[PDB]
């Protein structure tokens, strides 16, 4: 199941972590702060990220992706699959 | 030479595999 | 392209839009000084 | 959940099977001999292979990968994801 | 009679490939 | 678990549903009609589709794939992975 | 432009989120 | 170069249709190699 | 123009045998293979 | 008026250098300005 | 204020339809509005 | 996404920024009518 | 040789044509209006297009590319090779 | 059947090759 | 500058040579028999092949392409670019 | 943002346009 | 003596492939 | 015209220049030193590079390629097309 | 541990012969091939 | 599976270094097949 959900950066970030693996493509959610923004928007560990702000990052470096995430200010909107 | 290279490259892979093994960024 | 730059310029710029000092370079200097010293 | 583990060739090989599917890219572990080298180094069925001796075989033919693995003599070191 | 002849041959072909094997395992 | 199985169009179609996700590549089986053709040939939900009539649709648009499937008349033969 | 483009992504993300076709 | 082979043979079956095939195939490919 | 009874099966047998072997030589192989057949 | 030009000057200077340190660099750069 | 909402309504209506004719459609659509 | 849409919305929008009529839908209607009849 | 040049739409467009070929990737300039904008900016027939407004369109449909070109209003900036 | 398809597909390629052979858009 | 031209197999083949380079994708015409079929249909050395019998062979192995061409019996129709 | 991003593309297009390394 | 042995073999390999052929033409 | 030729590093390097274009894939020879190693082994300007020491760099970054070339010490062997 | 005079040439000859043939059988082929050699 | 073969042989050359090679190769692969 896919989830499109927009997150609004909280007292501590969006309250989650990006994680990638070392020469696998793709970037995924791992640590979701209970009650944090990512959590309330429905995200769950290991949800795989597909679009950031409408852009597909599947073929993009973990670095590039983290950066695109921070580059959106108060908000970032994510399409994931889990 | 040929050897010298053997050494260097083997070094390299020995280094990359010295971690890290994953990447997490608090968001 | 650099890694974490867009966030920097963004912070600064959004701070320019909320102020618009008749002076910028002084403002930039001062603003990044405020930055590092924060860090 | 990624494993980097090195194998040392036992009485019967590294004691596992490579397996690929016909027309899918990627190569993956199928049968792990209990007690065998693959097993003790933690491998499990269906762990997907990423690096052989530090090389990325994701885009390489099952045949090239199997070959790569045998070509390392006493040992071969694998990075997989499972 | 041609066009046909080909039809046949190619259809043969795919019939063969799909006759397996469906997977590849090599003891290592 | 790869399955190569041929379907013969029933009263209801082949009795299943193709499903793709928005901005992910790949096309997959969603709803298999009980007792329907897809079901008896072994298919199961979320089996991922690889070959239609011996062709590799992994890199092809969900649309092109669906079309490929209808285009085969009485029958269509699928290779999937589940 | 800012407006127009932001409009666009707002629209696409307005679904649909998946595609099923009865076969 | 398989499709070409089967094609040649097949088109030769359509122009003849011998009540016998395997004999015909044997003979036909024998005619082939010996040609080559 | 008659499509006679059981051609596809013949070619199929032969072809599948080519895929399991791939002799650098074919016509010899075909000849020999069908000779093996009739006999 | 004139913001783009400023960021551009700085940015282009970042690309020609890429110091492992940026805010120090920014500070320094604008002070230089 | 309120432009994005208008274009969005129209656009989403374009995606659900895709008439081989747009300006007629736009005209008609806003008249409908 | 549609082919030639961005240009349309753009024309219209840039026309909204140069005017800003207290009324929009009337304006849109009228503006596209002006369009087609042009074409 | 590469040319980066910005064009400002004239009385008759940028005064050039886009042309593609029927199942070749890539999009190229063909008809440059003498004294027109494309011409003065240095373009020449058969210059191959690489970036529109900073974006690489090499892997993009001719249609998609033409559209991105028109979508920039008064101006469009092009990177080509010839 | 098998035939029927032969026909249809051959039709198709016959159509696409019926042009156009290039694409120019005044800009 | 694209050519769509159909060939009819002469006394000696279509009278040309396919040629590919080792490790480059693409397949191209090399030797055109003057007076031969390829020649009269306009082909010229180094014309790059795009479609065989309306199929796109750009991404296909020189071997698959050569095969595709012979498989069409009396005739084969080519789309090339030169 | 409009500003920032437009800045960026303005910068990249500020060259260099090619890369040569003596070997 | 191993690591070496491999060095040798692989280097052999690339030496062979580069021993041509450099192009492929088939009369059609 | 493919050339496979091996170079042996001279007083001046191999005496040529790699050159890539900004946002085009591929890497190519630019300036060949008269009488220099590249020159005597046949290379010519704009020859496009395919293999370095038997590896296919078509899909690799100009940077990675340059590096690949220096990494080979006394010699480096190139396959190009011109 | 001596790398003796002319190994690479030997393996090379053999290997290049494998690439021009690719017999489904190798060890037999190697044996036979080196027997062909010495003799 | 070529690299494995040459490897076996080669490592056997390093552990021996017979003043004679071709004889040794012949003999060694003969030992091989007959093993298989």
């Amino acid at each position: 199941k896919p989830k499109l959900c927009r997150l609004a950066k909280g007292e501590n970030g969006y309250g989650f972590h990006l994680n990638a693996i070392r020469g696998l493509p793709g970037s995924f959610i791992k640590e979701v702060q209970k009650g944090g923004p990512a959590d309330l928007a429905g995200l769950e560990d290991e949800d795989v990220i597909i679009e950031v702000n409408g852009v597909n990052v599947l073929d993009e470096p973990y670095e590039k992706v983290v950066d695109r995430i921070q580059s959106s200010g108060k908000n970032v909107t994510l399409l994931v699959c889990g | 030479w040929k050897i010298a290279k053997m050494i260097v490259s083997d070094v390299m892979q020995q280094a990359q595999y010295d971690q890290p093994l994953e990447k997490s960024t608090k968001l | 392209i650099p890694p974490g730059l867009t966030e920097l310029l963004q912070g600064y710029t959004v701070e320019v839009l909320r102020q618009q000092p008749p002076d910028l370079v002084d403002f930039a200097v001062e603003y990044f000084t405020r930055l590092r010293e924060a860090r």
